[PDB]
């Protein structure tokens, strides 16, 4: 699933980014 | 295996426009700025070798640094991209090269393949001349230089093909 | 369809960040006023 | 064939924990709030029928509404989740049904399959009783009601399996 896996990895990284924006706000 | 080549450069130089032009043969006037990363598969023949390739597109804007840099790992060639109508994008090429090397965690970073792209050569009022870009390429690793227009579909495949030649060389 | 569906989620996530980015542009332009 | 089921409910009622218990048989005390949506696949056999269930987990927090709602559409069955230690999460059920009905755009709401879950029954100090929860289910669609614990695994498997039944029962309604 390296394409699925890779896309999961991108999705996860986007969720990290939101998690840190929200915790400051 | 799968050649990974990745596009870095200032926001709005045309990274997503080069990748989309090369892979899907489309160009758009009002593309959204990239949020994080993207990748498209692309398979081709180079010098008669069949090659499987994955083109990675990264956000130019600084606030998205943390989204792009995890994905530098395992890249085979880096395409440093500027716009010829944007002298600031050209001056930042060194900053992009250093950002790649810092996060890419590549063995022997001094011999890593970079290809340099000066995009938007359809625009007549240039801020960066061909000669100064070539001087910089020659003086900062001796990298191959390609002038491109995603808009007019100028010399777009040639840049990605050369990146493949550089990986094959390595 | 799992690959297709993950891409849709990522798209929404990217859309959300864009909206969030807009929200902060509103507060920063509020601070400047 | 594939069955999409979706978990809706207030932040922290245990939607993620319910899904991780069912799919991976694990439980986590320090589980992070869901950012947007997630899904997992599980193969099962319900009443002879071999079936893949795609379980959609959503963020309960108000600020993630726009993140979750574009994935309501295409659900075969909705799992409304509240916590028995949280009266507010139970009072909100009407709102979560109304939100699912709007964004998945379910015409024929009178027959669409919902299954209600009171989670965290392992917690002694309850804040919602069994009868008042059972009352609400009888009056707002006559839905199946399951008192569950993601922590203990109580009635978790049964809850998800029942959702497939409700889907099989209306898919056989042609
Ligand atoms: N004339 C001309 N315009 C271009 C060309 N490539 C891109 N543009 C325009 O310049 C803008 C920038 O293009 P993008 O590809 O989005 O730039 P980018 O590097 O992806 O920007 P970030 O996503 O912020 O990194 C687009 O809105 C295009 O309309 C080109 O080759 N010629
Ligand atoms: N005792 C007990 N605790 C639980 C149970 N389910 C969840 N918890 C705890 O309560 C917290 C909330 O669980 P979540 O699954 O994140 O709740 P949620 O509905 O997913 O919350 P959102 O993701 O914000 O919608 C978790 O950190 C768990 O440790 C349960 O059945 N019993
Ligand atoms: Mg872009
Ligand atoms: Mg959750």
């Amino acid at each position: 699933m390296d394409d699925l896996a890779q896309t999961k990895a991108i999705k996860d990284q986007l969720q990290k980014y939101i998690r840190e924006l929200e915790q400051a706000n | 295996s799968l050649f990974k080549v990745i596009l870095l450069g200032d926001g709005g130089v045309g990274k997503s426009s080069l990748m989309n032009r090369y892979v899907t043969n489309k160009f758009d006037t009002q593309l959204f700025h990239t949020i994080g990363v993207e990748f498209l598969n692309k398979d081709l023949e180079v010098d008669g070798h069949f090659v499987t390739m994955q083109i990675w597109d990264t956000a130019g804007l600084e606030r998205f640094r943390s989204l792009r840099t995890p994905f530098y790992r395992g890249s085979d060639c880096c395409l440093l991209t500027f716009s010829v109508d944007d002298s600031q994008s050209f001056q930042n090429l060194s900053n992009w090269k250093k950002e790649f090397i810092y996060y890419a965690d590549v063995k022997e970073p001094e011999s890593f393949p970079f290809v340099i792209l000066g995009n938007k050569i359809d625009i007549s009022e240039r801020q960066v001349s061909t000669e100064e870009a070539q001087a910089w390429c020659r003086d900062n690793g001796d990298y191959p230089y390609f002038e491109t227009s995603a808009k007019d579909a100028t010399n777009v495949a040639a840049a990605f093909e050369e990146a493949v030649r550089r990986v094959l060389a390595t």
